[PDB]
């Protein structure tokens, strides 16, 4: 069972320029002190990405598409963003995939979920902070895949400190194989506007032979309710300050400068400006 | 299948983790990525 949510404020989506972001190891082979040309799916350089903010209450939970893999960045302090749903119809007519970082485990479910139009993120927070209600879906008919990771404890306490979490993820889905690359970094005390410059390489983390079709994806949030949030089951809640940036991948040819330990110290595109193309064709 | 011993510097056929090849298997002191176990060079030949 589910209920339609209300009291939402509409804001146009902002756009921000990406500064040397979205570079990952494409294969499982180690190289040292080389300049390697890789023709794979990357995020185009200096392409701009979509911005979403959550704190009106700024309820930003839209339905974004999934073309050829997705670059998802999140500036966060208290693990507000938890879950990730993927599917084609999300009404039990076709198989759907779900990742939930709840209190129990990191649950991955490939099931025919009859997802609600506006699935709640209940996580009823009493004096202690756990999850007490679950209204993400209603029922599953007959599914294929269930996986539960290692059980670990999580706090959920309402930390309201400075921004010290920057999480970058890359999603691919090729030939029925779903691949997650990731990189988590503690960002220093810094102005909370956009993603700084610099470089980072995303080590591959997860490969799953799901073999299903994904067209649309949606993120989830962690709403907190206390004596300061009066209302019914879908009116009074607290979100907290967090933001997330979304970008889409394209097939491009890059040149990566492997350092002399094995990590990608620098990368250059080969279709941005004529200087980049000259560097690519001269391999320097 | 089987689990054999380790051979020091000597010309020997090897099938390291299902990698058929022939050559001296000497010790190496190059740091590795804890997600990849292969290794290549400028000519793209298996080396480590
Ligand atoms: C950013 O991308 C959007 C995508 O539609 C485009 O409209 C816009 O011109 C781009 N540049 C800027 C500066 O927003
Ligand atoms: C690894 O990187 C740093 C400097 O780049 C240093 O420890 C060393 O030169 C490199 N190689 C190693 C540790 O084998």
């Amino acid at each position: 069972q589910c209920v339609n949510l209300t009291t939402r404020t509409q804001l146009p989506p902002a756009y921000t320029n990406s500064f040397t972001r979205g570079v990952y190891y494409p294969d499982k082979v180690f190289r040292s002190s080389v300049l390697h040309s890789t023709q794979d799916l990357f995020l185009p350089f200096f392409s701009n990405v979509t911005w979403f903010h959550v704190i009106t209450k700024r309820f930003d939970n839209p339905v974004l598409p999934f073309n050829d893999g997705v670059y998802f960045a999140s500036i966060e302090k208290s693990n507000i963003i938890r879950g990730w749903i993927f599917g084609t119809t999300l009404d039990s007519k076709t198989q759907s995939l779900l990742i939930v970082n709840n209190a129990t485990n990191v649950v991955i479910k490939v099931c025919e979920f009859q997802f609600c139009n506006d699935p709640f993120l209940d996580h009823k927070n009493n004096k202690s902070w756990m999850e007490s209600e679950f209204r993400v879906y209603s029922s599953a008919n007959n599914c294929t895949f269930e996986y539960v990771s290692q059980p670990f404890l999580m706090d959920l306490e309402g930390k309201q400190g400075n921004f010290k979490n920057l999480r970058e993820f890359v999603f691919k889905n090729i030939d029925g194989y779903f691949k997650i690359y990731s990189k988590h970094t503690p960002i220093i005390v810094r102005e909370p506007e956009d993603l700084p410059q610099g470089f980072s390489a995303l080590e591959p983390l997860v490969d799953l032979p799901i073999g299903i079709n994904i067209t649309r994806f949606q993120t989830l949030l962690a709403l907190h309710r206390s004596y300061l949030t009066p209302g019914d089951s879908s009116s009074g809640w607290t979100a907290g300050a967090a933001a997330y940036y979304v970008g889409y991948l394209q097939p491009r040819t890059f040149l990566l400068k492997y350092n002399e330990n094995g990590t990608i110290t620098d990368a250059v595109d080969c279709a941005l400006d004529p200087l980049s193309e000259t560097k690519c064709t001269l391999k320097s | 299948k089987k689990s054999t011993n380790l051979v020091k510097n000597k010309c020997v056929n090897f099938n390291f983790n299902g990698l058929k090849g022939t050559g001296v298997l000497t010790e190496s002191n190059k740091k590795f990525l804890p997600f990849q176990q292969f290794g290549r060079d400028i000519a793209d030949t298996t080396d480590a």
